[PDB]
């Protein structure tokens, strides 16, 4: 659902506006990361996955 | 096995950086998961049962 | 339908053969609503209710 | 305005009968420039007449830097006078010619956009990696890169008389776009 | 209300879009901190009673992943505002920004123009850090703005103002050794240990060839 | 096709009373009755994986797949003509993508396929121009900057009165086409500050740097685009007020021949300098060469005492004619090895 920047609520297609499309309903899977980059190691928030 | 695919260089392996190449992976958990509710079955590994 | 694009512009003016959709069915029915819009991908949809 | 393009830089090589060794010709000159795991040749910078010399290890050897063709010509061997020093044959024929490079300036600002939609089955540009275009001439077999502010660049030209009737007949083509 | 910088209204969320700009004023910065210094794991075993000279089930196989850990513990930390790693055409290419050149090089150049015609070469390691390429472009440079001086330093073929014989050993006392033959000596000493080797290789051949005929007849 | 009686040419389905004979109208004999309804290897190896690569990019740009299969014709034609080889595999698929994505004429630029391949564009731009120039596409979409305007507002997340910001920035875009400021110049450059400046009246969203991680193009490339339109003509007019409402064309300067304003019957057969004059001026001796000679360039010659100085600091910087010299008696060492 919601990311950690803005924190809303959503803003989302809407059920009834989705089964008349042929589109899915559905919300995005968010992780948060750290990894190496290189010289430092570096944590990035809110990676779309899915 | 993409990372090393690319950390198998010499040049690259400083300035490499693995967020660049998540997204190509990513569709295989919305269309894994659409697939398996429109049709019905669900092929799984861990316990190899359909 | 299917032959290689060709990279120019010679004979392109009269392509389309025809392919409609025809109302079957042994008594004669009205037309209630037909909508037109875009799916997720953007191709186009048509949806006639009769 | 009956403009004349001026020809900035020839390029010309020469084959030679003798085979060149780099020890004896870098090591005891002026102008020495020989790294051996940058290039594998050497490079005379001499400022009259302005020209550069380069050479390979094979015997061959291509000069350029000069402004008119005559002034390449004594250039040119000039450059065997230093092999005249060291016991080499330097033996030349045939004196061959490739490529001259010429710039012109008309001075009026046109669409260049237009003709690639006018012009554009034949020639064309990207604009997003060369801020001009590149228009071409099969009817001399010329290559030639043109601006927005009227300049134009003669290039590939393998005649020099080959550009002198093409860079007239390539004019025409600019007058009818008057940006109405 | 000029078209460059009205603040104007609501502007929600833009600390961070302010302070990765504040940011990016030492990332430049640092860069001047590094130019102007620039200037100036064996087998192991044990002692059981029960079994003496014993060997242990562990330290067997190595890890590898052990001493990467702790190289990785003291690094910085950082916590990535998607403004950060803004690209653009200039990313990912070739070059940098060379140092504005100074008077005090303009006399070591121009004397090294004089006496040689122009010879790139040996001028690259007089300027310590400096590289081949961008000298070769400050002499097409001093063509086009001073264009009386490259005539100077060619029509000058004599010895000049004799004052570059210091500079002629201020090249010549970085590592005093005669590099004419100093350079074959130790290269005569590296085809000596290479005639070594051969001595050492083929007598091995032919201890091959005594053996493998031993147990043929065998 | 053919009847047998009447030899007409069109031919009738009737499915009114579910037959589905096949029946002329002239005459009515049918034509057919009882329908029959339908109830190298290493040479594959080499697409199957560049179609993996295809699929790859065009998940990750959000490409609908409408394009990677008309991508693959042009990879096809580009594969048989001796293009792949030697390139990179990964170098060779996006710049033909590039061209089914040009002929959509869709929102995507030429960088957002090069900054996940963490290459320059330039590198990338250069094997996309010995493909198309090779290949004979002559046809070619050119790169509207209004195409741009409407794709940025999504993901830069302003307000929800999402159309003022855009029909104003058409409307500044087709201001901005009939005045002359962007014809060398770059698509996304140009399509970078109109809707800064369309924004700005509206919104405080310009700040320079949330627009810079939209467009990709750098902060102050953009401020030279708002210093030129504001002295063109007719901005001072619209920089404060004046309702956007304007029908002007204005004077037609571009800057380029602006920096030149800084600065300061055909022609016949025979009236130019040929070149024929030219080569017959030097004697054409091939063996000797003693008629261009001079003062200077025969004393063009080293120092005869100061060889071995500078040979010394010549063998003092030397270490290729070292690793030269070990790898020739190594060849020698492993050729009896
Ligand atoms: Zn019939």
């Amino acid at each position: 659902g919601k990311k950690s920047s803005s924190s809303t609520k959503d803003y989302l297609t809407p059920p009834h506006e989705c089964r008349l499309r042929d589109m899915t309903y559905s919300a995005p899977i968010y992780v948060d990361i750290e990894y190496t980059r290189g010289r430092n190691i570096i944590m990035h928030k809110d990676v779309e996955i899915g | 096995l993409s990372i090393d695919k690319v950390l198998k260089k010499p040049n690259r392996a400083m300035e490499y950086d693995a967020l660049l190449s998540i997204n190509v992976h990513s569709n295989n958990i919305t269309s894994g998961l659409n697939r398996a509710i429109s049709t019905g079955n669900w092929s799984l590994k861990r316990f190899k049962m359909e | 339908s299917a032959d290689a694009p060709n990279p120019n512009n010679v004979n392109v003016q009269t392509q389309y053969r025809e392919a409609p959709v025809i109302y079957r069915g042994p008594e004669p029915s009205h037309i209630d609503q037909v909508m037109m819009s875009v799916s997720d991908n953007d191709q186009a949809l048509i949806k006639v209710l009769l | 305005s009956g403009i004349v393009p001026t020809l900035q830089n020839i390029v010309a090589t020469v084959t030679l009968g003798c085979r060149l060794d780099l020890k004896t010709v870098a090591l005891h000159a002026r102008n020495a420039e020989y790294n051996p795991k940058r290039f594998a040749a050497v490079i005379m910078r001499i400022r009259e007449p302005k020209t550069t010399a380069l050479i390979f290890a094979s015997g061959k050897m291509v000069v350029t830097g000069a402004k008119s063709e005559d002034d390449s010509k004594l250039a040119s061997r000039k450059y065997a006078r230093i092999i005249q020093k060291i016991g080499f044959a330097a033996k030349f024929t045939d004196f061959k010619i490739q490529n001259i490079v010429g710039s012109c300036d008309v001075k009026f600002p046109i669409r260049l956009e237009g003709l690639a939609f006018s012009h554009g089955t034949f020639s064309s540009y990207e604009p997003e990696l060369f801020p001009g275009l590149i228009y071409r001439m099969v009817k001399p077999k010329i290559v030639l890169l043109i601006f927005v502010s009227g300049k134009i660049v003669l290039t590939g030209a393998k005649q020099r008389e080959e550009i002198y009737q093409a860079f007239e007949a390539i004019y025409p083509v600019l007058s009818e776009f008057r940006k109405m | 209300c000029k078209p460059n910088f009205p603040i104007g209204q609501i502007s929600e969320n833009f600390e961070k879009s302010k302070m990765a700009k504040k940011a990016k004023l030492e990332k430049r910065r640092h860069l001047r901190e590094l130019r102007m210094r620039a200037r100036q794991t064996a087998i192991q075993l044990k002692l059981n009673p029960d079994g003496t000279m014993a060997i242990d089930e562990e330290t067997m196989v190595v890890d590898r992943h052990k001493n990467a850990s702790i190289e990785n513990e003291y690094k910085e930390k950082v916590d990535e505002n998607p403004f950060a790693n803004l690209y653009n055409y200039g990313s990912y290419g070739r070059g940098s920004y060379t140092d504005p050149w100074t008077v005090e090089e303009m006399i070591k150049f121009y004397k090294a123009l004089s006496m040689w015609g122009t010879d790139f070469n040996l001028i690259s390691q007089l300027y310590p850090y400096r590289s081949r390429k961008q000298v070769k472009a400050k002499f097409v440079n001093e063509e086009k703005k001073r264009p009386i001086l490259i005539e100077l330093a060619l029509r000058s073929k004599l010895p000049p103002n004799f004052d570059e014989y210091c500079c002629e050993i201020k090249k010549n006392i970085g590592t005093v050794a005669d590099f004419n033959e100093k350079l074959i000596e130790l290269q005569n000493e590296h085809k000596h240990h290479m005639k070594e080797i051969e001595e050492a290789k083929n007598t091995a051949k032919e201890e091959d060839q005594t053996a493998q005929r031993l147990n043929d007849a065998n | 096709p053919v009847c047998k009686n009447c030899h007409g040419t069109e031919f009738e389905r009737d499915l009114s009373n579910a037959n589905n004979d096949l029946v002329c109208k002239a005459c009515g004999v049918v034509s057919e009755d009882n329908p029959i309804v339908s109830e190298l290897e290493s040479r594959e190896a080499t697409l199957n994986n560049a179609r993996r690569k295809l699929r790859a990019v065009s998940y990750a740009l959000h490409i609908p797949e409408y394009i990677t299969d008309a991508a693959f014709q042009w990879y096809k034609l580009a594969l048989a003509n001796n293009f792949v080889q030697g390139r990179r595999s990964q170098n060779v698929i996006a710049s033909c993508l590039y061209v089914a994505c040009r002929k959509e004429k869709t929102h995507h630029m030429l960088i957002d396929f090069s900054s996940r391949l963490q290459v320059s564009v330039y590198s990338i731009g250069a094997t996309f121009l010995k493909m198309v120039k090779k290949l004979h596409i002559t046809e070619l979409p050119l790169a509207d900057p209004s195409l741009f305007i409407q794709h940025f507002a999504e993901k830069l997340d302003l307000a929800d009165k999402k159309i003022k910001v855009v029909k104003d920035a058409v409307k500044l875009a087709q201001r901005m086409s009939k005045d002359w400021m962007f014809e060398g110049r770059r698509p996304a450059g140009i399509a970078g500050a109109c809707i800064l400046l369309a924004c700005r009246m509206n919104n405080l969203r310009r700040t320079h740097t949330e627009i810079v991680a939209v467009s990709h193009v750098a902060e102050e490339t953009l401020q030279q685009r708002l210093n030129e339109f504001k002295n063109t003509k007719a901005a001072k007019l619209s920089v404060q007020k004046f309702r956007e409402n304007d029908v002007e064309d204005g004077e037609a300067r571009p800057p380029s021949f602006v920096k030149n304003r800084k600065k300061e019957c055909p022609r016949n057969l025979h009236l130019l300098p040929t070149t024929d004059t030219y080569l017959s001026k030097v004697s054409d001796d091939p063996d000797n060469l003693e008629d261009v000679d001079d003062e200077e360039l025969n004393a063009h010659l080293l120092n005869e005492e100061a060889s071995k100085l500078k040979e010394r600091i010549w063998i003092g910087l030397n270490a290729d004619f070292l690793l030269e010299q070990e790898s020739k008696r190594l060849k020698q060492e492993a050729d009896i090895a």
